[PDB]
């Protein structure tokens, strides 16, 4: 009798977005001047990884750089000069994901030891030493983000996402509701929601505090990569592995509009915003990362240079540099 | 260099220390065996493992080489989503039970040789040799004696004993590869037994040398 | 974190002496080390530095080619091997931890230091005695004969506090930035030669003489030093 | 007396008796060139010691316009200074050429035992080339200029007799015999290797049957492989050292000069089939 | 049941919030866009004076 009453609200919740959409975004945009062609290059290329690079994460000050390999290490960059500040050995050279604290304090990683490791940048010894060890996963962490210092957000393997305490060590609130593994995180600018990205071609909303699923996003037809905010914080953007990028509409609550082409059939790993939003950059397996108008559906540039798979993505704050991590082992920064 | 301060000319000095402690770590990792241990979980993997949460890492080393034997059966996930980290990996180390071709879960045994398909034509591992390790001689003979291999596989055809049996089932998992040019799979049948280290051993020695002669061109 | 010196005391002019300190509580290896010498005039005065790693070695133009610095990372020990001293040597060293990053603090942590008695940029201090009273707001110039700001963007301007029978400890590193484990009432600004510290309030700890240092580039050169007395 | 190296005087019908090795050179010219540019492109973006053999290949290959020009003006009338450097360019790049396939060997064989730095190598290509330099002068300060109907020729004068008895062998010696076994004991010891390696697996029923098939087959594909840059080493840079004894043994039969320029264009070819040899792609 | 009842409650909460028209999200998503195009450096290159990389 539950399956009746929950099929009857899925069709309820159906008509209602059925109900909406009086126009579609390319519709509106048809009157706004086209992005001309857009050309980074290659202004620093970073050395010293060893392995396949899986995870970076730009800090607040635009500057400083966080990578993450096979290695077992976690090298600081400095993005200017190419100086390595730090290299944090990792007890785990399973790594999968890394974030920067917003204060630039801490740094975090994790991977398939199940384990989000917190490490100390700024204390009085000089070297990077492990803060805490935050444990309690069942499955492999895909994806950490730092809420503010003293709360790092995070998602593993085992379909669910946790709200961790770093002082306590112990999850303050637990996310469920994902049938898939989760493999994506993406804070809102206001670090009041978060959406994630499970392999279940699913999107939820979050609500911190609360700990309930807001709203649920689903269009994709394969295991969502990578999501992230739109700088307004009322959007976000999905890549998938059947090479579509999505953006949906927080408000609206429906797929806003498509990005895709038929010459890409590889999966996308990495998304990105650009600072107005108006670029969405998105790296996939066919070695090349593709500018994305984010408001016409047309790709307005191609950042070729990278002889392996693009596997990360990421614009700093002020929206000038574009880091891009593949698997050969080197970075190269945009701009 | 000219247009450097004292404290951005100290940083890099910092800068090239980290880069030579990353070549000095890069090659003590590069004289390590990694090994990937799969098999499902009713296989002998434990003995395997005492032959001597999340990824468990084992260290043991027989002669000249040093190895990384990683278990990855403690993740209950979907493997397609973790399983490229370990491209680049000497052998694929596999363990089949040889008792389990008359039990069920739905056959064990086909369980095993699906399990077996999905890994050697993964795209990650297409030049990956695998070591595949056949469990429980002794118990297959004691089963085998009393029940034929008819009830695994209705086309089988020959006379119940343990050698063809064997070496039957070898042929079979073996004809699963489809690159049987470039991919190279070695076989074991093993118990009490104290040569799988030597197996294992001379395995990732040959893989070694392979690897030698195809990043030289040779043949 | 722990320096402790020893090897200091009273030497024949044209002898050799031998110091060291030892390190403690922190990653020696991953610290550069200066030595710095105060006059019993109460004058700082750098002297030599050792890199993390031994490969960059610098002394100052009154005893290079007559003092040798030595680092033994397994011990965690700096050396001074001195050879020939003068009567100009008598004075108390002091050892100085340093790193040099992005955002590092180079001049943190000094040595206690050890009486040793023998028996360039122009930094200047307009004012040597500044008698104030608890309680009020006051501020000390510094004038540089060279312009600090470099074409980083960065003033190598450093700031030091050393109170009456007792190390200098950093306050302002990079004419901007309030060192770790001082409070916000410091304040330092400035532009390319003219600098200035702010005190919001004056209290019994704050009371010492401030001297004033650049790091532009070598050799590293300290003001006169002026005293507040209150 | 006073052989002539490139210098031969051709009479009747020549204007088609040139014609034929000026085509000669330059197919092998343009076929060296763009081999070697090739593995040259390959090799770079593949690392991203062969790369000294394709460098020294078209350091070889270079000095070929000067000796077409010689072959259609049939006295060399080009410098004085010219005697000097083709034939110091031609034996340097040579034995470069020799002695990096050698170290290749080595390397291979090596890095194979070792069970797999790069200053140790880089003085090894500095230290090849030195050599190859150095032990190449008597080739460049004794090339002279000489009217022979009074034909200029750039032969070669030694002072004494025992300047060439000692020279001679200890060119071929040092730069054909030793990296020639050195080359040999190299494969041969990749060959014991990777045959010890089948003998201990199939010990312990590691091969199947139709498994051991296999491993016959691509571990004799192995066996020519090794077989053929040996015997191309030897065959293919032999005749040169032919030359070289014939040229000391009438000095101490009857050479012609129209016998050592198809020799040199034969050793020519080494150019043109070292990038396919050591790039079997 | 206990997984359909909560499956069912999260579609009646999904249900009850309140939505807007596609085309005024949208519009208000152009506007983010316009506000803020003079500031993007990606957008709009800066002159190599002010650009460190
Ligand atoms: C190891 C190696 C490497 C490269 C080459 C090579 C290549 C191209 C070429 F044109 C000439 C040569 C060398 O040709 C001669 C040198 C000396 C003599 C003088 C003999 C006497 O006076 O008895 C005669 C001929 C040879 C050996």
């Amino acid at each position: 009798q539950l399956r009746q009453e929950a099929e009857q609200l899925k069709n309820q919740i159906r008509d209602a977005r059925k109900a909406c959409a009086d126009a579609t975004l390319s519709q509106i945009t048809n009157n706004i001047d086209p992005v001309g062609r857009i050309q980074m290059r290659t202004r620093r290329t970073l050395r010293g990884h060893l392995a396949k690079i899986y995870a970076m994460h730009w800090g607040t000050d635009s500057r400083l750089l966080v990578s993450a390999s096979q290695d077992g290490k976690l090298i600081i960059w400095d993005s200017y000069t190419t100086n390595k500040v730090h290299a944090i050995p990792l007890r785990s050279s399973w790594v999968m994901t890394c974030a920067y604290a917003p204060s630039g304090n801490y740094v975090a990683c994790g991977g398939l030891d199940n384990i989000c490791s917190i490490y100390n940048l700024k204390t009085r010894e000089g070297n990077v030493r492990v803060s805490r060890e935050l444990a309690g996963h069942t499955g492999y962490l895909s994806c950490c983000r730092f809420l503010d210092d003293n709360q790092i957000v995070t998602s593993s393997g085992d379909t669910t996402c946790a709200l961790w305490d770093i002082e306590t060590g112990q999850q303050t609130t637990t996310f469920t509701g994902h049938t898939g593994d989760v493999m994506s995180l993406s804070l809102a600018p206001d670090t009041r929601l978060f959406v994630s990205g499970a392999c279940d071609a699913s999107a939820k909303l979050w609500d911190v505090r609360e700990g309930m699923c807001r709203q649920t996003f689903t269009g994709h037809e394969s295991d969502i990569n990578a999501i992230c905010f739109f700088p307004n914080g009322n959007a976000f953007a999905t890549g998938s592995d059947d090479a579509t990028c999505r953006l949906f509409d927080l408000r609206a609550d429906q797929e806003l509009m498509t990005y895709s082409h038929d010459n890409i059939i590889c999966g996308i790993t990495s998304v990105s915003f650009s600072k107005s939003g108006r670029l969405l950059l998105a790296g996939y397996d066919d070695f090349n990362c593709n500018v994305w108008d984010a408001l016409k559906a047309d790709r307005a540039g191609v950042l070729a240079g990278h002889d392996n798979r693009v596997s990360c993505l990421g614009v700093t704050d002020d929206g000038m540099a574009v880091a891009t991590g593949s698997w050969d082992s080197f970075l190269k920064i945009w701009n | 260099g000219c247009t450097l301060s004292a404290e951005d000319k100290a940083a890099v000095e910092r800068s090239k220390m980290i880069d030579r402690n990353l070549r000095e770590d890069g090659e003590k990792a590069a004289r390590e065996v990694k090994l990937l241990l799969l098999g499902a979980g009713e296989s002998g993997k434990s003995t395997i493992v005492k032959q001597m949460t999340g990824i468990v890492e084992t260290h043991f080393t027989f002669k000249d080489l040093h190895f990384k034997m990683f278990d990855v059966g403690a993740q209950r996930s979907e493997r397609k989503k973790w399983i490229h980290c370990f491209e680049g990996v000497t052998a694929i180390i596999f363990c089949v039970a040889l008792s389990d071709y008359d039990l069920v879960l739905m056959n064990r045994m086909h369980e095993s040789m699906k399990l077996f398909d999905s890994i050697c034509n993964n795209k990650w591992f297409t030049d990956t040799s695998i070591i595949l390790f056949l469990n429980k001689k002794d118990l297959f003979e004691e089963k085998i004696k009393k029940s034929p291999l008819t009830i695994c596989y209705p086309e089988y055809a020959g006379s119940n004993t343990y050698e063809e049996a064997a070496a039957y089932i070898q042929c079979q998992f073996e004809d699963l590869n489809k690159r049987k040019d470039t991919k190279e799979i070695y076989t074991h049948f093993t118990c009490t037994d104290t040569e799988n280290i030597r197996f294992v051993f001379a395995a990732v020695k040959d893989t070694i040398l392979q690897l030698n002669l195809k990043e030289y061109n040779l043949v | 974190v722990q320096l402790v010196e020893s090897g200091g005391g009273l030497v024949q002019p044209g002898g050799s002496r031998k110091l060291s300190c030892s390190a403690s509580g922190f990653a020696f290896s991953s610290f550069g080390m200066h030595w710095v010498r105060q006059a019993p005039e109460k004058g700082l005065e750098w002297v030599a530095y050792i890199s993390s790693g031994s490969g960059t070695i610098y002394y100052a133009d009154t005893v290079k080619g007559r003092f040798t610095i030595s680092r033994d990372d397994p011990k965690n020990t700096l050396f001074l091997q001195m050879t020939s001293l003068r009567s100009e040597d008598t004075a108390m060293y002091y050892c100085v931890r340093s790193i040099y990053y992005y955002g590092s603090s180079p001049f943190d942590f000094w040595g206690q230091g050890t009486t040793l008695t023998v028996s360039d940029i122009v930094m200047t201090q307009a004012t040597s005695s500044v008698p104030v009273t608890p309680g009020e707001s006051v501020s000390i110039s510094c004038r540089s004969s060279k312009s600090l700001l470099h074409s980083n963007g960065n003033t190598y301007l450093y700031w030091f506090l050393q109170r009456p029978g007792q190390s200098p400890q950093l306050l302002i590193y990079r004419m901007s930035n309030l060192a770790s484990g001082v409070p916000d009432r410091f304040s330092g600004s400035g532009s390319g030669t003219a600098f200035t510290l702010t005190i919001s309030r004056l209290e019994a700890e704050d009371v010492g003489v401030y001297y004033c240092m650049q790091h532009l580039e070598y050799p590293l050169t300290f003001g006169a030093g002026t005293k507040l007395e209150l | 007396t006073r052989f002539p190296f490139f210098s031969d005087v051709k009479g009747d019908h020549r204007l088609v008796l040139a014609a034929v090795e000026t085509t000669v050179l330059v197919l092998i010219f343009a076929v060296s060139l763009l081999g070697n540019v090739c593995a040259l492109v390959l090799v770079a973006r593949r690392r991203r010691l062969v790369l000294n053999l394709f460098c020294a290949d078209l350091l070889f290959i270079s000095a070929i316009p000067l000796v077409l020009a010689v072959r259609w003006t049939e006295a060399w009338l080009l410098g004085p200074v010219a005697c000097h450097l083709l034939f110091y360019v031609m034996t340097l790049s040579g034995s470069v050429t020799i002695l990096t396939l050698a170290a290749v060997s080595l390397e291979r064989m090596v890095c194979i035992v070792h069970l797999q730095g790069r200053r140790a190598r880089a003085v090894l290509l500095a230290l090849i080339w030195g050599y190859s330099a150095v032990a190449a002068l008597p080739l460049c300060v004794f090339f002279r200029v000489v009217p022979q109907q009074e034909i200029s020729i750039c032969t070669l004068i030694w002072p004494t007799i025992p300047g060439e008895i000692s020279w001679d062998v200890s060119f071929v010696t040092l730069n054909f015999l030793v990296p020639g076994l050195v080359i040999v004991i190299s494969y041969s010891k990749i060959l014991q290797i990777t045959k010890a390696s089948r003998k201990r697996l199939t010990v312990s029923l590691a091969y199947s049957e139709s498994h051991q098939i296999r491993v016959s087959q691509q571990d004799f594909r192995l066996f020519r492989t090794l077989f053929l840059l040996m015997v191309s080493f030897f065959i293919m840079w032999s005749p040169i050292i032919i030359t070289i004894l014939l040229i000391l043994i009438q000095n101490f039969l009857v050479i012609w000069p129209s016998l050592f320029f198809w020799v040199v264009a034969f050793t020519f070819a080494n150019s043109a089939l070292n990038p396919i040899l050591y790039n079997m792609t | 049941i206990a997984q359909a009842r909560k499956l069912v409650e999260q579609l009646k909460m999904e249900a009850n919030i309140d939505r807007i028209k596609v085309s005024k999200a949208a519009a208000d998503l152009m506007a983010y866009c316009e506000a803020h195009a003079k500031e993007d450096p990606l957008l709009t290159p800066v002159p190599a004076s002010e650009n460190p990389f």
